[PDB]
């Protein structure tokens, strides 16, 4: 009988509860991306604006009912729009890792038709972040 | 509430604890 | 009242703004089919004669439903399909309660009827722009949870140690914290004794607070908003509101729709999102010959508000009722609905932008129905799971642990192209071997 | 969840303040009725399986609804009226929406039931005066 | 005549003015709560997490009173239900201190007649936790 | 008018809903007990009289209190019990002035009788629901309070240095910061012109505050809301809630239960906490053979509405004194509470989950009574110390950490099975040895 | 605490700020004068001890009562007077609660007395222009009901049909008609299941306009305001207010000083009359001994705020008890009471023109107590007949114009010189001969 850690265990919404995806992974959800006409975007952060947190409410009034800083990441470079490959994907989260060591990357995904994001799951922890466990996490 | 009737340890009870410490 | 010629007009050409009505109706023995669709049409003013009695009405001239089809119902024998058309100057803008007054609000008692059943509604664009709707709808919602690609997660709470508001909010860390979105209220948790509610609420904010500071993740618990009076549930939507947390809930069918529109606009003016309960719904929903068929109080609840709605479970049941259960999602979620029999509907609805509301389905005992749940709902969906977070044998969190596990696997294999239907069995064996939590949930 | 042994109570004297209800229960086919009776009494929070699945609860414990006595229905051969008491501590005072939710809200979509209606309730003195009621009553009236 | 510190000084409720209660003096609690038919539970904290704080009130309207962040600790395996030894507590307290070294611990008790908490007292303070004073806090 | 065939009817039988009140009597020498018992019940319009002169009424028919029974007071020659049930219908929902006013309001000045105490009083399960009672109560408190498992400590504030708020907000500070729980008001520091309320609120919130961050527990002080009008009153419950501070304080029998009811439902809406002070329930409460006795006031209280309530001291007292005050704190404190004369209950009350009320025991002037304290009332109690803390020679927080290490001795002294009534004085002397501060306040 | 010298200061010169109270002391036997009035000064905080424990204090150094006088009581043998004196620093302006918590608060428990009774109070100029006061006063009220020169007439109604709203209406509609200036809710009368209260407003504000379009003469019915909450009393002012009726009704000592005090401002700002009932007193006010005399409870009653207040019967009692009830009587209603023993006044009062309160005397059973109520009340009096309208055997309205006929020529007498303690049966035989009302009564 196991424990599930409070300490230093953070989750970045879909498939953080996963082990890393393998550029394999990555390349197979890119796929999916592709195949439903979306469009591929990454998104990244450093570990302090990563994960939710409530700091601009001490500017509001009452109004802080689904507010929360730190949804929305910068944008690294621009959506991909004509994504046919996913080796660009692959290429493009290499390029972002390389610029920023320090930072969370994620991958998200909009669908014109329905004119809104779609998809956002991590592919990139970094290494220096103590915040996250190493899926021995118990 | 019930008066508290006491339990005695287990013999080498402190050298069990003392293992699972280690 | 009833006269059959003048009430079943089957030449009369449905008007756009019209709203339509189908009803399941089983006429007494010897009753043409013809005067009992004219009689549901006409809502006579006596519902014990079945007859013409006083005859000639401004309220019965130009703001008569007419009774333009009659069809068999196949395999049946005395079961018909009427539709009726209402003209849209009958309905009060904006109000629900009063669509169901005129529609629904007395020929279920009419003699020349043995049953009757209302299946579907087909609301026109021109009513459908007077509601308000749901305070938010299933895009806004993920946008302002920061949830995407994924079903969400929810469980209800049913404490092992008390009902006290410090045990309730002490379990719902305890879930929240193991990686589910949401936990929930019992609807008949309101204010008690063993628990009154402004207790509840600060026990569990700081549970919420608690859990969101330790996953980094947006939290929820559906905190129940139904009272005895409109003021006590106000007094409690300005609580929520005032602690700052994500949601509340209502049970919007004992509450009623009176109380329930009043909640979805404050919600929309105060950001907070509505999960709706649908409490009693089988009083009315469940017998196949009376009642209001659950699809039509679902589309009353997409227009009086809610942004999730609970929507049964599809376990355990046969492909057939599976595709009604679906059709309904559909009317619940999409925007525009075709006409389909075998899903049972049998309108084409356009919501003309009108948000769409969350199905909320019960997920099974164990997680091993997760592939299946996937596969049916698709992404948009709340799944809840009564026990597969609380029989786990580990706990809350490591159950919360293991139903995130095998949801997030199933969607991920979903991704890559896999066979839930075939291969879903052989997905969650392979998310065992790296996960304690959801191999000791398989153990069970 | 539906033991029969801890939700069929034929035994139990009905307190002053407990809150009564008479279902006339339409068990499906082999399914005996101390069994729907029960069932009923608790409120499963399975209402597919008609089963116990996860059992042992706070709301389970001292605020379950009992299934007191079950009495056929005369003429009939599948119906029984079902006795269920509810302790007061269950209910919202002052409000008809949470009793109706407490009764009513979850057990007619039960399984194990092929139908079921509600006769009757009693309302305890308890929970009656909690009521404002009538604005005035036909006395004040006339 | 002797000062009461207000440096690193911190209490955690009930028995925190008596010394670290030994593992005889344990045992002895836990006999108190297994005689009076009670369920023992551990919880665990670390030290930011240990002790009350306002940092939620950030988002908050006038609703405060009362409200505070940290009494809620996180649990340590189950409510050991049926516990009639107290050796089995006493084991389960090494195993949590051995996979938190930094964590305080607390015991718990929960009285099913009266469905609520009813005991809460500490067992571990971990060494590392400069906030609080080893007796000689004068 | 005290016909003594209408109103003493000892065949009656006792309904369910009835008030019942058991009234200690004393007649006028030459009253049979009878017309006595009869004229209590009936409260005959002339109190000068004690003969029908106007006889025959609807306010005297079916709304009348019957005296069901007449037992003697043993060891008494002259004094009786009478047993009064009164019908539900004569009392407003809800309001304990009214059933005041109903019960007590004439007949304590009826000439035929003496002398006249108002005993006990049986509040039946119909008329305890229409209260909103409690905000709180002893559980919920605990529960926002984060404290389990002992007594909670208090002490009034009576500084050294002067009366100004900003020095009673020091010695707040330093009591609290050594180890009380809370700190308390005076009854009589409303709003003087040495002290004015808000000042006062402003400082011992900071107090509060400061206290709570050096010692990581939750403080409170017992800030008094007494006002002369009931506006006054909500100024000062709104300021506390403005400050976040989890208590205030109310005087009930000398603003009243109208103020203190409002005050009561102001702090179930606002979370609040309320203690509750006892002043001048010796002017009503004392002598044996007239008024009412304080577990009838306490009682009220609960009913009004109070989470906290001074219940005496057993210091000083004898074992008969000592089994009335126990049964007064059963009264105030449990569900269900069975007839038992020898602690002077008289009727077997049921409060029907209505929350209990914390008793507050004036602790003595020094720490060696904490052992009887603590086995007299056990855990659910706060027990105030009056000089404990400042008699101290070291000053107010050394006094404040040596009543916590001797509550806490005690405590863990009671769980290890101990007896107290023999061995506390050796559990003082064993904590004394470790605790420097323990050790100087045993020396005085 | 209690140490003889610092509190009994026997040469103390009094201020005129300060506040004085007498103490009818019955020390423990044993126990000297000196220290029981110094411990009654000292308010110790410990009340089981009678010793000094902890001395030394910011609010016992400036903010002390001190004894500064005590004198035996003649033919006791254990009981003196003692005179406290208190610094108008100690109390909250304008609020009678705060004054009763700090002198009657705590020391009615002290255990060196054995029996403690206040009986009389000095307000000092400065503490009574703190206080609102009465809505409007004796003058006032007949300026603003046009009627001069006699007393004001009232009844109680109990009805003989039903306690319905209706009959209750139907009740004070006859007896105002009769020749009444009031009737009188019953104390009791707030809001029941048998009569609610807006309902009774309603049918007794008919009730009122019916007899003033009648008699052609101001009318009004004391309408209880008395509730269990400050929300719900405001709830019936403002009914009475928008009713326009001209009075409204308090219990004082039940509702509280506090909501009475609320209740007389709110009065006071929307011109309504404020009529005191004395529910409860005699808990308080009858035991020789013990408790607080009613000429205290009285002069409170000025201060909170009442324009009427029920002050007994002087029917049944003796010469003795006459002077007293004539003592507190010149308090209620005149501006400056000299210091007189005999008639229980300790202390000049000054009300420094707060205006007087109205007594209500309760009459006797017959019209023939007439004469001796005006001589002994004079005009500035309502005398409420209990049963004089009721018992009469013509019904309703011929015994309230028994009443006022006998009233009117007592009236006539006094003011022609005749003397109503000889002549008085004289005055109403003589009245008999042309009055066929009276005369009937005269009969019973």
């Amino acid at each position: 009988m196991m424990v599930w850690t409070p300490v230093n265990n953070k989750m970045f919404e879909t498939f953080s509860y996963l082990p890393p995806l393998s550029d394999e992974q990555i390349a197979a959800q890119v796929d999916y991306i592709v195949a439903n006409g979306w469009i591929p975007c990454l998104e990244f952060a450093e570990s302090d604006k990563a994960y939710v947190s409530n700091e601009s409410a001490i500017r509001f009034g009452s109004v802080s009912c689904l507010y929360y800083d730190n949804r929305y990441w910068t944008m690294w470079k621009l959506p991909m729009f004509g994504c046919r490959d996913p080796m660009q994907v692959l290429r493009e989260i290499v390029a972002c890792t390389k610029a920023f060591p320090d930072a969370y990357v994620r991958l998200v995904a909009f669908d014109n038709q329905k004119q809104v994001q779609i998809m956002g799951f991590l592919v990139q922890r970094p290494k220096s972040a103590r915040d996250w466990q190493p899926a021995n996490k118990r | 509430r019930v008066s508290p009737t006491r339990s005695v340890l287990p013999a080498n009870w402190r050298q069990e604890l003392e293992s699972l410490r280690n | 009242k009833d006269y059959r010629l003048t009430y079943y007009t089957p030449d009369y050409v449905v008007r756009d703004t019209d709203i339509l009505a189908a009803f399941r109706m089983t006429p007494q023995p010897g009753v043409p089919p013809e005067e009992c669709g004219a009689a549901v049409a006409a809502e006579s003013s006596t519902g014990t004669w079945t007859t013409v009695w006083t005859d000639g009405l401004t309220s019965l001239d130009r703001y008569k439903g007419r009774c333009y089809d009659i069809e068999p119902v196949p395999g049946e024998d005395n079961q018909y399909i009427a539709y009726v058309a209402y003209p849209i100057d009958l309905f009060e803008e904006g109000s629900v309660t009063n669509m169901f007054t005129s529609i629904v609000g007395n020929v279920f008692g009419f003699k020349a009827l043995r049953a009757l059943r209302l299946e579907d509604l087909r609301i026109p664009p021109a009513y459908v722009k007077t509601f308000v709707g749901p305070p938010h709808g299933i895009q806004v919602e993920r946008d302002k949870l920061n949830k995407y690609g994924r079903g969400l997660l929810g469980c209800t709470i049913k404490p092992k140690l008390g009902l006290s508001a410090k045990n309730y909010g002490r379990a719902v860390y305890e879930c929240l914290r193991g990686g589910l979105d949401f936990t929930k209220d019992d609807e008949n948790v309101n204010s008690q004794p063993f628990m009154r509610w402004r207790d509840r609420f600060l026990f569990v904010a700081e549970a919420i607070y608690k859990a969101q500071a330790e996953t980094g993740e947006v939290k929820g618990h559906y905190l129940n908003a139904t009272a005895g009076t409109c003021e006590e549930m106000m007094k409690r939507a300005v609580c929520a509101k005032e602690l700052g947390v994500p949601i509340i809930m209502h049970d919007y069918l004992t509450g009623g729709f009176t109380a329930n529109t009043s909640l979805a606009i404050y919600c929309r003016d105060n950001g907070l999102l509505l999960h709706i309960h649908r409490a009693m719904h089988a009083v009315i929903d469940r017998q196949r010959n009376h009642g209001i068929h659950f699809r039509v109080l679902a589309k009353a609840l997409r227009m009086s508000g809610g942004d999730h709605l609970h929507s049964g479970t599809v376990v355990g049941k046969l492909e057939g009722e599976r595709e009604v259960t679906l059709g309904f999602v559909d009317l619940m979620r999409d925007d525009y609905v075709e006409k389909d029999r075998s899903r049972g509907i049998y309108f084409t609805q356009d919501w003309c932008s009108m948000p769409g509301v969350m199905p909320v389905a019960s997920g099974g005992i164990h997680v091993w129905h997760m592939p299946a749940l996937v596969e049916i709902f698709g992404d948009d969906a709340c799944l809840q799971f009564g026990g597969g977070t609380l029989g786990h044998p580990w706990g809350n969190a490591p159950g919360a642990a293991a139903n995130r596990v095998a949801l997030e696997a199933c969607t991920q294999a979903r991704n890559e192209g896999r066979d839930l239907a075939r291969e879903g069995g052989d997905v969650i064996r392979s998310a065992c071997k790296w996960s304690p939590e959801l191999a000791a949930a398989c153990e069970v």
